[PDB]
């Protein structure tokens, strides 16, 4: 029967400070590295080890939802649903991560099936992008089997445009083109001057300039007549619903214009028909001007950059270059990581194929006689030579075929092979390795 | 009035065919926009169980939004004919892909998927059997859907109504019979061939670069046999085509077109009544 | 485009048929043969599902209840966490096929702990009983992963007791002793008449005796004293709760008495005190009979014995033995198809066993000379004799370690050994090795 | 009145201590019953979030259900002292276990777990240091744990209230400050060392045949590398402990005894306020 005397302070300082760690532990803030919310990252984790069996298998975006509570979220799965239909479709990412097939929506009508219905599965993005993901630091909670965060070649956060709102912070970053993150990390790896990454919005047929500091996202329009015009494009914000609803249908009220449907596969589109009761000024940059105020296809939006670096604190970003920066030089470090470790497997290997290439050829020669014998004396008479010390589970653990010349001469050249391995990663550096994982990505 | 949710083909209400289609949950209903002929392809979006109309009096059929922006968007006015057939007093017999058809000089035929006046067909030159009024087969000639009876003006801007809804029990215990139940308030529609319904492949076949579609179980087991390493997709409803395949399950439909007996005033009560 | 002539009857004929259905898969009847109603199927097949790595590790029941869907169950995981947790406890089951780690209720209070605390896994009974899993009938509907049934070697609807309520059909069976259930089932085998199994409640401490035909369940009373009275124990179907506030409560408001509680861990117990009020006969068989009426310890139920047969079909019965009857003779079959299936592995086994001992004594001598070949050129020039043709890729791709003398005679003697396991097999009927299996239940 | 699910100590009222847990879910109190000691162990379930106690007034608090039997089943009276203090004129300190503990004569000390009267203690020749009460710690005093303060007459029957929750969110941001608000009502109980808490294990080992409890995470990580072969078993919530790991936790149990500070009357509000 012990007594404490916690008192109320304490009491009230850990009924507290555990929820603060609970919203910590899910917050709407992407991380620096891998860009992923801590939704998407156990989403992308289930979809994983569900694809750890069969690569391209399609799975119920059901099952993949459901999973992520044994991996350690919390927020249930409708939470994960949302996240993995928002990040398997190619109208809203410029990089998917998951590969959907399914109704997982358009431009036109952004909601997805229901998840009962579509399936999702890891894309050739993420296997291209996301390496050395043995290498991720392992969370300070022993339940969240993912890791902290993955590890992928270029800034990912980059390149999708990851929005939320949290407690005290607002994050918003606009989707960069791959081609341009690309070549800027390409020269902070060599840590020439960086070239400010180009936005360019998934399937968006439209333009795209910078004002002040200010992106402006500019649709573009065509008059094919005097009254009559037809809308090719407009904004990314806008999907069919909320863009009629939010322009032509008051303006329709008013009686401006009597606007027809247009859009089909080639995204949106839209014809309109100007009434006598509208004005339209005869000279061209104000009618322009006019008619992108009132057809609603100028937006600007402008970058909020705040992420968890790799030391799970907040960072803000003024601009994405120190962005790059600083994850070039963090994962230069992982890189460096991925040398040492890969330095250690081909040795390993190396010293067990000579192993192997030693006992074939005194088997076949003359030396090493295993036509009657106790297993416990062959292995003690192969174990007392110094080069056989630690190997003899996998040294006699060779199979029949392996004594035939044509198998011999295989494991010599796997074995020379394995040396050149070697003397490539031992004479090696982050820069090479780098810019060579820096060449698949398409 | 204006109603959002209404993907509208630009041939409604031009005395010319449409194909509205009663898309369950606005999400389905986006391949639609995109796979649209934008000509002859109207849509309209529903979510959830429409309240049943058997017994259902007529004051909060309106007042029921769904329902209410249905004869909006067909155009139909509850309680009054939709139609108004033409009076008529010749009758023709003629052989279509080997199947008699008994139709009449005011009537309407499809061939190849196009509607051609009885009065135009003649004039091509096929052969034509002319037979009494008292010898016409009623029973047949109602339950042919190649011909049209006889249309004179019609107050709707939509010309058909295709229904599209999902295959497993979100759609067997739900819409599916609940529309009929609100259409057989003109029950001129159906005898005409107008309400339909869009069979979704529930098995779909991945042989080779084509693909195969079973619309039901049973076929999918009989012709299992002749599939060539085959592969099997459970469309367990309509968000599980992906955009090709509505493409071509929208532009070369296959209709299960419903028709009225002469017990559909009880089958409406025996369930859902 | 295609028009079809489906009618109005047909779409309600499709209309019905479908969810007839939809409540067939969902039949509260209990499988004659596995005990298992749906729901409980595919919560053990689930378990199953994750027992696959360790078989003892406790697995979460939300957990559990989450897999059922993708197995085939339609009617959410609150079913799966309900079934769940009314199998893993012992006090509701005589023969628990689920081991439970946590909180899963007692007779006192029968509500179990939240899914997400409890844990679960299939028990050692379920591995001692249910056998032939693999044999199982595949079940019709393709999309139902878990088997038609499962096999256990004894009618587990009689173990555990089963109560269902179906539309227009109802269920209802006492859950009979596990040893009894044996006796009889092992009687129905041997063809002898077979006794009529003994109910016996688990966790009951009371009396039952069968009159008329109807089961009378009796609690068990001593008298401490004149006024005072210690209740021992009470019929099955009263739980603390529902037991005070059904009979102790509103009579004590009536005022004949000043009951106590007594429940421990020894089941049920209450010390009851008499008033003045309550009027007690001199006669030791009228106290009792008054005793017993009022206090509710006596309670009549009735066996409703709807069963589901090997055919899927609807079935009712007379009484048990009958029961029984039908369900020995229907495991007999699936005992057979283990025989015979048993036959061509062991045949096999023994044939591949066998020739790959022989590889060892061609070796060792002077007949195969592996020294020094071509892979391509050996399997052609052992493929030749046609006792090594029929298994030579599985026959050359042996390990090193197989030419010691020690593994020759270890291979030698597992050859003996698979063809003395043959001719048992062969030389073995369904009674015998139903007898045999018959034997390790406790 | 009588409560129903109010599994009760037979020494109720009967001027003997009990300990009256309050334990979420009515299934944690299945293990209870089992393992009360039928003397005193009394229980009352209560499942939910119990409303916020410190916007309303005292006379809607037997509005609520759960607050209302709680308050019979303790027996105390809104708005009254729950205990009546005895005067006293004398001081006592002494040393126990290695620390110095600040007495009164009326008082009563806890050796072992049972509370004994500071008179018979003085009985047993024990070495007492008699201080000036102008020299009393205030502070000290009303910071130990195995005094109490004079208590007189009482007419609450269940002498210690030994509140029981889970550890998970289910706990964190939950019952356990709620209870504490109502129980707040009346700061007496608090000082008197009366209100308290069962500290349930976050992760229990299973070594060898006996098991280690780890009240924190960060004692299994000091400790983890002194642990042979151990199993790690996470206990977020009550109903997550076999029958014996909760005998155990109740019979040989840690109190989380909490005590108010005079900063108590802004925490309430700063919290749940």
């Amino acid at each position: 029967m012990q007594l404490n005397n916690r008192d109320l302070k304490s009491i009230i300082d850990n009924e507290a400070l555990a929820y603060a760690m609970y919203t910590v532990e899910n917050r709407a803030i992407p991380n620096m590295i891998d860009g992923f919310k801590p939704v998407q990252r156990f989403v992308i984790a289930r979809a994983l080890d569900l694809a750890r069996g069969n690569k391209d298998k399609f799975h119920k975006l059901a099952s993949i939802a459901g999973g992520v509570a044994d991996l350690g979220y919390h927020h249930g799965e409708n939470s994960a649903q949302d996240a993995g239909a928002l990040m398997a479709n190619t109208w809203n990412n410029n990089f998917p991560l998951l590969d959907g097939q399914g109704n997982f929506g358009s431009r036109t009508v952004q909601k997805a099936a229901a998840s009962r219905y579509i399936f999702a599965r890891v894309s050739k993005n993420f296997y291209n992008v996301y390496k050395d993901t043995e290498y991720a630091p392992v969370h300070q909670d022993k339940e969240h089997i993912p890791p902290a965060f993955y590890l992928p070649i270029i800034p990912t956060v980059l390149l999708n445009g990851v929005s939320g709102i949290a407690t005290g912070y607002a994050t918003y970053i606009l989707p960069h083109s791959v081609s341009s993150v690309k070549k800027a990390v390409l020269q902070a790896l060599q840590g020439k001057k960086v070239t400010k990454p180009k936005v360019e919005f998934p399937e968006f047929r439209g333009e795209v300039v910078e004002i002040d500091g200010q992106y402006e996202i500019r649709g573009t329009y065509k008059f094919t007549s005097r009254t009559q015009m037809h809308i090719t494009e407009i904004p990314y914000k806008y999907d069919r619903e909320t863009y009629v609803s939010k322009i032509l249908d008051p303006l329709e009220n008013k009686g401006f214009i009597t606007w027809d449907d247009a859009c089909g596969e080639h995204g949106f589109g839209f014809k309109v028909k100007f009434r006598k009761e509208y004005s339209l000024s005869d000279n061209e940059e104000e009618r322009h001007a006019k008619i992108m105020k009132d057809f609603g296809l100028i937006e600007r939006r402008s970058q909020n950059i705040t992420v968890i670096n790799e030391k799970g604190k907040l960072q803000v970003y003024d601009n994405v270059v120190d962005l790059i920066k600083d994850f070039v030089e963090v994962r230069k470090t992982y890189v460096q990581k991925r040398i040492d470790n890969k330095i250690k497997e081909t040795e390993s290997a190396f010293r067990l194929a000579f192993a192997k290439a030693h006992f074939i050829k005194k088997v076949i020669s003359g030396e090493i006689v295993v036509q009657g014998k106790t297993r416990k004396e062959l292995t003690e008479e192969l174990s007392k030579i110094d080069m056989y010390s630690s190997y003899v589970d996998k040294l006699v653990g060779m199979n029949i075929f392996h004594m035939t010349s044509d198998e011999a001469k295989k494991l010599a050249e796997e074995a020379k092979a394995k040396k050149e391995e070697n003397e490539y990663w031992k004479t090696t550096d982050v820069v090479t390795e780098y810019t060579k994982d820096l060449e698949e990505i398409k | 009035a204006k109603v959002h949710k209404h993907i509208k083909a630009n041939l409604c209400g031009k005395d010319a065919d449409t194909t509205l289609f009663l898309t369950e949950g606005d999400s389905a209903i986006g391949y639609l926009i995109d796979v649209r002929d934008k000509e002859l392809h109207g849509g309209y979006p529903l979510r959830g169980k429409v309240l049943n109309s058997w017994g259902m009096s007529y004051a909060d059929m309106l007042k029921n939004k769904e329902l209410f922006d249905i004869c909006a968007i067909t155009g139909l006015v509850l309680g009054e004919k939709a139609f108004e057939e033409k009076e008529d007093g010749e009758w023709f017999t003629f052989e279509l892909n080997g199947d008699t058809i008994i139709v009449n000089e005011n009537d309407e035929v499809q061939i190849n998927g196009k509607w051609i006046t009885v009065g135009e067909l003649r004039k091509n030159l096929m052969k034509f059997v002319k037979i009494d009024s008292s010898s016409v087969d009623m029973k047949k000639y109602k339950l042919q859907n190649n011909v049209r009876r006889s249309i004179k003006s019609s107050s709707m801007n939509y010309a058909n109504v295709a229904i599209m809804t999902d295959a497993d029990h979100d759609g067997l215990g739900s819409i599916y019979p609940s529309l009929l139940g609100f259409f057989s308030n003109w029950p001129e529609l159906f005898e005409q061939g107008r309400i339909r319904f869009v069979k979704t492949p529930v098995i779909i076949a991945q042989v080779g670069k084509k693909q195969e579609w079973f619309y039901t179980v049973a076929e999918y087991e009989s012709a299992k046999d002749a599939l060539p390493k085959h592969s099997i997709r459970y469309i367990k409803g309509l968000g599980s085509l992906e955009k090709s395949e509505y493409r071509e399950m929208i532009q070369n439909p296959v209709y299960d077109v419903v028709k009225l007996p002469e017990n559909w005033k009880e089958l409406f009560e025996m369930l859902m009544g």
